[PDB]
RNA sequence: CGAAUGCCGGCAUGAGUAACGAUAAAGAGGGUGAGAAUCCCUCUCGCCGUAAGCCCAAGGGUUCCUACGCAAUGGUCGUCAGCGUAGGGUUAGGCGGGACCUAAGGUGAAGCCGAAAGGCGUAGCCGAAGGGCAGCCGGUUAAUAUUCCGGCCCUUCCCGCAGGUGCGAUGGGGGGACGCUCUAGGCUAGGGGGACCGGAGCCAUGGACGAGCCCGGCCAGAAGCGCAGGGUGGGAGGUAGGCAAAUCCGCCUCCCAACAAGCUCUGCGUGGUGGGGAAGCCCGUACGGGUGACAACCCCCCGAAGCCAGGGAGCCAAGAAAAGCCUCUAAGCACAACCUGCGGGAACCCGUACCGCAAACCGACACAGGUGGGCGGGUGCAAGAGCACUCAGGCGCGCGGGAGAACCCUCGCCAAGGAACUCUGCAAGUUGGCCCCGUAACUUCGGGAGAAGGGGUGCUCCCUGGGGUGAUGAGCCCCGGGGAGCCGCAGUGAACAGGCUCUGGCGACUGUUUACCAAAAACACAGCUCUCUGCGAACUCGUAAGAGGAGGUAUAGGGAGCGACGC
RNA sequence: GUGGUUCGUGGAGCCAUGGGGGAAUCUGGGCGGACCACCGCCUAAGGCUAAGUACUCCGGGUGACCGAUAGCGCACCAGUA
């Protein structure tokens, strides 16, 4: 369930910009807690998390034909890692 | 006295304001025996039951002592005479040697520094409260109870009082503020003296506001309305009533008696009123 | 001029809201009726 | 089916007609492009600027940014867009809500009532734009920022250590804690000068190298010091009260002290120090960046409606609650516990884009309407948030180009007359600020007073008196007094800016009303009278419980008519 | 005082019952349309009890039922816009 909290990396100009500092941003469970995420990240990518910021991301309303809908709402979590520490998997 | 003004504005040539001398000695009320938000509101559960009420200045409620038999025997010195927005009379804040503080509706002549006390051996004199049957017939008293232990109900408005006309069994006979002769049980507590601030009845409001400040909204006459609204409504161009003067509900309003007939409360009342 | 619709969210919820409709038999009946009718929205769509 | 102002749909007529939504306004040169008066840039021009600028709350819900785009939506056009497709974008212990408090009201253990449904209702609970509560200044993005980064500064928890103490409440007491108007002393925000520091440059068209012109001369900052203020007496004995449990509070008594001090708490100065830092020129379609300096960062003056705040005075209509907080002790427990240091940890949920007096909200519309709070510079006019011009910023109104008819609107002027107009001086004009003279009947002696009626009003030079800040001197502000003289048709030279009087009716007066044809002699109103009500009051609602009346009590309540006042 | 039944005060019984009064245990008590006497019928003031009957959201089978202005409001991504 620790690998159920982190859904995937975000991938985007802005997100990468964080990598310089220990700042990795992820798409996480809409309900996940800052504290829940800290742990999830620690055991998943074996690191020391020291700060966690999160923000909700409302889904973009879309329309394909006369059929109108929305994209699923999401939560974005940007976890800051202990000085000089890298989440290998997200580098490259 | 009463404050007059020079006609520097119309309406100001008429209003007069109370003479706040008896009062004084204190403004802010006693935080302890007054903490009680007064719940304002001119009607019951949503519906207006008493026409034309509302608006009017905010008010804190000073809780007063309408039964002094609690502290029988404990004397108390008169601390101050204050203003009380919720009554015609003023109130006297008193310090019981007990420590306990209480508010009494300030009797006429009761001065700061004096000492008052309640009970059957209370020294018959302005301020003290005793069971009627212990007060010298002929004595003028105020804040009388109507039934033993149910609290003070008669003679409380500014400058009112009752006089003991006679004794008779467990009952004593009083002459109420209305001129009525009532038999009131001898155990009913009453406090010697007249209510005070008897000058209340003479202040002239002076203007339409002021009436508003006291929380009295405009009263519209029946004649000024349409038939749907009141029996006196309608008629082309100013009417003459239409016989006979009645209320918006229908009951005649000139002389028709309203006291419940077979009321047991009779018997005990000997005389009726002033005319 | 000042028109009749003055949107207020708290108001809308407290007045037409699901819980408000439940408090009384008269409102519980509305829900029953909308449902039976197959209405997609049983209660005025509103959020915060 | 031919008819029902029939019903659904389609397409005609009017018609290339009225319209294209405020008369704040346009012109040109470049560029892009298949094509643009309509997109981009540059330069002119006009408008708003108590704004038509900036910020917050509501409401709205991606409208934000960007790349491709132009069928349609845009009242024209379109390469452009609040539009199509797609991708990005909203970061919090300290900002706002929630793991706090109570308000009306709502709900509701007990309890009451009602054919049923259901109506009440004590305690409690819920309830906010009120009380409580620790973050300010900068820098960064295409798009967030007291949230990321930087500096400086804080708050709660938990554990340990050391040192103190009767520690311990959901109970007690204090405190929270409250009005209107007018106000003092200090400050701060904000603004104005500076011959003074810093600064690219500029002497044009006759003159000026000039104290010349132009720009900038700030912000944050713990402890500690300063300056202004706010809050508070200290003792010692008794002790019936705070539904006594208290060393607390409350009362009594006397040993001190008493526009204070002291202790405390805020505000503002300063503070190690961190940051910011114009015009102009160069780079750039765009956004910006260098800059331009190692930038100076100082001095006077004006000054809040803001802060010190729980300040002071006066007044009557007499001005929430509860928690946090301090304190008291009950059970308990005193090898717990609380309290102060110091270390090491912990600190969740939601909001955060964007519009926001508007083309994104409410009005079917990119509607000349409606929308709560804060900032809202300068000069002049007596003052001001008024008026005219302008900073910063934002715009010229999302069809144009011509023509110089009738007529319509909005505006300007007019010979002689001057209300002859007309239901009516309706409309329009006249008068209009300020100062000084001077003002009638009548009057309730306040009024009528801006009554009327006049006179003055610019500028230059000379002299002279008061005050504020400095320092008592100069400056700088602020009100004046007397002289001479100058020029226009005209001196509140523009904008804002009463026409006056006499006499009747009706209401006393201020006020209220038929949201969209009536604002009035109508309603209201202080005041007067009649009448009911003895308090489980009368009356009102309700079947009832219950509630209003009123936690009121005859100088009260209810109802009715009249409507200051005079007779 | 009322309701029920065909019964609307009617000659108004029967069955229920809000009010008042108020028994007896088969030598009892109700009924047969005022009431009385005969002749009869039946056992009140406790409860339970299949089947036959009603309906159609749902599944199926049929139609001198419709055939996209018809047929359900919807043959279609409709209780939607
Ligand atoms: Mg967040
Ligand atoms: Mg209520
Ligand atoms: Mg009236
Ligand atoms: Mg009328
Ligand atoms: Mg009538
Ligand atoms: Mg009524
Ligand atoms: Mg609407
Ligand atoms: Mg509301
Ligand atoms: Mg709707
Ligand atoms: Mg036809
Ligand atoms: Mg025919
Ligand atoms: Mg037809
Ligand atoms: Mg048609
Ligand atoms: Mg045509
Ligand atoms: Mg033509
Ligand atoms: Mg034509
Ligand atoms: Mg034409
Ligand atoms: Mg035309
Ligand atoms: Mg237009
Ligand atoms: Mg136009
Ligand atoms: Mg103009
Ligand atoms: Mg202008
Ligand atoms: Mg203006
Ligand atoms: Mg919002
Ligand atoms: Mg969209
Ligand atoms: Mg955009
Ligand atoms: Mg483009
Ligand atoms: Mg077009
Ligand atoms: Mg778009
Ligand atoms: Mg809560
Ligand atoms: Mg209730
Ligand atoms: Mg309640
Ligand atoms: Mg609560
Ligand atoms: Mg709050
Ligand atoms: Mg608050
Ligand atoms: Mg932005
Ligand atoms: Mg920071
Ligand atoms: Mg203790
Ligand atoms: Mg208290
Ligand atoms: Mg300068
Ligand atoms: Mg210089
Ligand atoms: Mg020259
Ligand atoms: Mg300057
Ligand atoms: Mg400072
Ligand atoms: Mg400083
Ligand atoms: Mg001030
Ligand atoms: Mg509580
Ligand atoms: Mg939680
Ligand atoms: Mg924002
Ligand atoms: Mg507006
Ligand atoms: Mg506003
Ligand atoms: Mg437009
Ligand atoms: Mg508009
Ligand atoms: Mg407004
Ligand atoms: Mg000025
Ligand atoms: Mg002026
Ligand atoms: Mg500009
Ligand atoms: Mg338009
Ligand atoms: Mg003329
Ligand atoms: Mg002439
Ligand atoms: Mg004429
Ligand atoms: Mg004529
Ligand atoms: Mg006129
Ligand atoms: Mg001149
Ligand atoms: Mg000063
Ligand atoms: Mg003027
Ligand atoms: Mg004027
Ligand atoms: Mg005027
Ligand atoms: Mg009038
Ligand atoms: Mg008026
Ligand atoms: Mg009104
Ligand atoms: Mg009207
Ligand atoms: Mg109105
Ligand atoms: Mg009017
Ligand atoms: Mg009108
Ligand atoms: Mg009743
Ligand atoms: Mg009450
Ligand atoms: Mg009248
Ligand atoms: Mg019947
Ligand atoms: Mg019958
Ligand atoms: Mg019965
Ligand atoms: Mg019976
Ligand atoms: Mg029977
Ligand atoms: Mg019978
Ligand atoms: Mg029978
Ligand atoms: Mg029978
Ligand atoms: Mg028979
Ligand atoms: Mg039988
Ligand atoms: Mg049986
Ligand atoms: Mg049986
Ligand atoms: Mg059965
Ligand atoms: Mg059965
Ligand atoms: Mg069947
Ligand atoms: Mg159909
Ligand atoms: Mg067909
Ligand atoms: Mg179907
Ligand atoms: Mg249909």
């Amino acid at each position: 369930t620790a690998y159920d909290v982190i859904l995937a990396p975000v991938l985007s100009e802005k997100a990468y910009a964080g990598f310089a500092e220990g700042k990795y941003t992820f798409w996480v469970h809409p309900k996940a807690t800052k504290t829940e995420i800290k742990n999830a990240v620690e055991t998943a990518f074996k690191v020391k998390v020291v700060k966690v910021n999160t923000l909700h991301v409302r889904g973009k309303k879309k329309r394909l034909g006369r059929y109108l809908g929305k994209r699923p709402d999401r939560k974005k979590a940007i976890v800051q890692v202990a000085p000089g520490q890298k989440i290998e998997a997200l580098e490259g | 006295a009463v404050k007059k003004f020079k006609p520097y504005t119309p309406s100001r040539r008429f209003m007069t304001v109370a003479d706040f001398s008896e009062i004084t000695k204190t403004e802010p009320e006693k935080s302890l025996v007054k903490p009680l938000k007064k719940t304002g509101g001119r009607n019951n559960q949503g519906r207006i039951t008493v026409r034309f009420r509302g608006g009017g200045h905010k008010r804190l409620y000073r809780i007063i002592d309408f039964k002094r038999w609690d502290k029988v025997g404990i004397p108390a010195k008169v601390a101050a005479i204050e203003y009380d927005p919720n009554r015609s009379a003023r109130i006297a804040l008193l310090h019981y040697v007990d420590g306990e503080k209480r508010y009494i509706i300030a009797p006429d002549g009761l001065q700061v520094g004096q000492q008052v006390v309640a009970g059957p051996d209370a020294p018959i004199q302005v301020g003290n409260a005793l069971p009627l049957r212990f007060i010298p017939v002929g004595t003028v008293v105020h804040a009388v109870e109507l039934e033993p232990k149910k609290g003070a109900k008669l003679a409380r408005a500014a400058g009112t009082s009752a006089q003991i006309q006679g004794r008779e069994g467990d009952y004593v006979i009083l002459r109420l503020p209305s001129g009525e002769l009532r038999k009131v049980h001898g155990e009913c507590y009453a406090t010697v003296g007249a209510v005070g601030n008897a000058d209340h009845k003479n202040i002239v409001l002076g203007k339409a506001g002021r009436s508003r400040w006291l929380g009295r909204r405009p009263h519209v006459r029946g004649a000024a309305m349409n038939p749907v609204d009141h029996p006196h409504g309608g008629g082309e161009g100013r009417a003459p009533r239409g016989r006979p003067p009645a209320s918006p509900w229908g009951w005649q309003t000139k002389g028709l008696k309203t006291r419940k007939r077979r009321k047991p409360s009779s018997r005990f009342i000997i005389a009726r009123r002033k005319k | 001029m000042k028109r009749t619709w003055q949107p207020n969210r708290r108001k809308r919820a407290k007045t037409h809201g699901f819980r408000a409709r439940m408090r009384t038999p008269g409102g519980r009946k509305v829900l029953k009726r909308r449902r039976q009718k197959g209405r997609w929205r049983l209660t005025p769509a509103v959020r915060k």
